[PDB]
């Protein structure tokens, strides 16, 4: 009933920066096993036996530890790198795994691509009214989003979503969706999606006109 | 080249019963021990237990979260491994993965090495209901490149897949997590394309919702 704490339990790392995971047992175990888990993928072996580096891993990474205190080193951070990272032992049953560590690659700051949407005919047609606003590619994660409707501030009835750090390009990507009866949004002309981010003193802001057509 | 592929996942009424399985191929079943291991939606990995290999009587061994609920089982005829769960409760609801474990050899570095992409399981009492799918079409070539959407509200329950172009649309999409509210769930999904291509080409979002055999295509028409 062997049970891992790592730590941190969320990291940035700048491009080269040194990084170090540390996972703790409340027994002794014979060896740590790591591994990697990015977005949207099944769990990768990172390290077995504590330090034996696993198929297609780089030589940056590197594991050592015993008793009860382990880690996971990376000389060098990578953008490949960004990633979950968990801990795990066989040495004494149940099998275990840590509380995980997400890892994430810090980046230059880029200013999100702020799209919005006005309802489709088609959710009219049913009664219903969703405004979407995507907020796409931006980095860092902190990132706020505000709804004004002629206006107006509009809190309730917002649904927002976040996404992890992509793949691709390293960014955060973000949508909120605004949902009101037909009755309300036709009530109103104006819809805004409002983003304030550290790219901007000011915030970067969408909006458009309700328009009968 | 071996393959892991898990399955049963879906809803499952509370304090009812759910029997996962996972195909296998690519190596001699029998002679590997097999592991199951699940994630319950943004938490950590969990190991729910293994059975053990010929040699070793196919044996099994358990979590302490399980042990009475949970049994492992392999049919070695069709080598398929199998996850019996009783008495489900919703901390049962999440991403189960069958994995395998120790084999009857050295290749340590192969040692819990291959997982299957793992399937959802939805512990609920809530019922089932088909997504409504409507696209987001910008309200005024203002760019050189325009990204669209679709919007995939009010269904139950996970998952649902969404795909641009059958596919042929990977680069530039945006597929944001689901939000749950009121036993419904809602999610959208951005693309992005130049300009050029659009409307010139035609976009399409495809949707599928097994849980409720629900599939649909929407075209992305200009407004
Ligand atoms: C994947 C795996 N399965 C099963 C076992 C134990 O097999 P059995 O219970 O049949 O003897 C081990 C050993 N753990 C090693 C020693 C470790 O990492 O400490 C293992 O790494």
């Amino acid at each position: 009933d062997i049970e891992l704490t790592q730590s941190p339990a969320i990291m940035a790392a700048s491009p080269g920066e040194k990084v170090t995971i540390t996972c703790s047992a409340t027994s002794g175990v014979n060896y740590m096993h790591w591994f990697q888990q990015k977005p949207g993928t099944s769990p990768k072996l990172w390290i077995y036996s504590t330090s034996n580096l696993a198929s297609a891993v780089p030589a940056r990474f590197s594991g050592s530890g015993s008793g009860t205190s382990y880690s996971l080193t990376i000389s060098r951070m990578e953008a490949e790198d960004a990633a979950t990272y968990y801990c795990q032992q066989r040495s004494t049953y149940p099998f275990t795994f840590g509380g995980g560590t997400k890892l994430e690659l810090k980046r230059a700051d880029a200013a999100p691509t702020v799209s919005i949407f006005p309802p489709s005919s088609e959710q009219l047609t049913s009664g219903g009214a969703s405004v979407v606003c995507f907020l796409n590619n931006f980095y860092p994660k902190d990132i706020n989003v505000k709804w004004k409707i002629d206006g107006s501030e509009r809190q309730n009835g917002v649904l927002n979503s976040w996404t992890d750090q992509d793949s691709k390009d390293s960014t955060y990507s973000m949508s909120s969706t605004l949902t009101l009866t037909k009755d309300e949004y036709e009530r109103h002309n104006s819809y805004t999606c409002e983003a304030t981010h550290k790219t901007s003193t000011s915030p970067i802001v969408k909006s458009f006109n309700r328009n009968e057509c | 080249e071996v393959k892991l592929q898990e399955s049963g996942g879906g809803l499952v009424q509370p304090g009812h019963s759910l029997r996962l399985s996972c195909a296998t191929s690519g190596f001699t079943f029998t002679d590997y021990y097999m592991s199951w291991v699940r994630q319950p939606p943004g938490k950590a990995l969990e190991w729910l237990g293994l059975i053990r290999n010929k040699a070793n009587g196919y044996t099994k061994e358990y979590s302490a979260s399980v042990k009475g609920r949970f049994t492992i089982s392999r049919d070695n005829s069709q080598s398929i491994l199998y996850l019996q769960m009783n008495a489900l409760r919703a901390e049962d609801s999440a991403t189960y993965y069958c994995v395998r474990d120790k084999g009857s050899y050295g290749n340590y570095e192969a040692w819990f090495a291959y997982w299957g992409q793992g399937t959802t399981v939805t512990v609920s009492s809530a019922k089932t209901t088909p997504p409504s799918v409507y696209p987001l079409a910008p309200g005024s070539q203002t760019n050189s490149m325009v990204t669209l959407g679709c919007l995939v509200k009010g269904y139950f329950p996970e998952p649902v897949t969404v795909t641009w172009n059958s596919g042929s649309l990977s680069s530039g999409v945006h597929t944001f997590p689901a939000v749950l509210q009121s036993d419904l769930y809602t999610l959208s999904s951005s693309v992005t394309v130049p300009s050029s291509p659009r409307p010139s080409e035609t976009v399409t979002c495809n949707v599928a919702h097994p849980a409720s055999s629900t599939k649909v295509d929407k075209k992305i028409v200009p407004r």
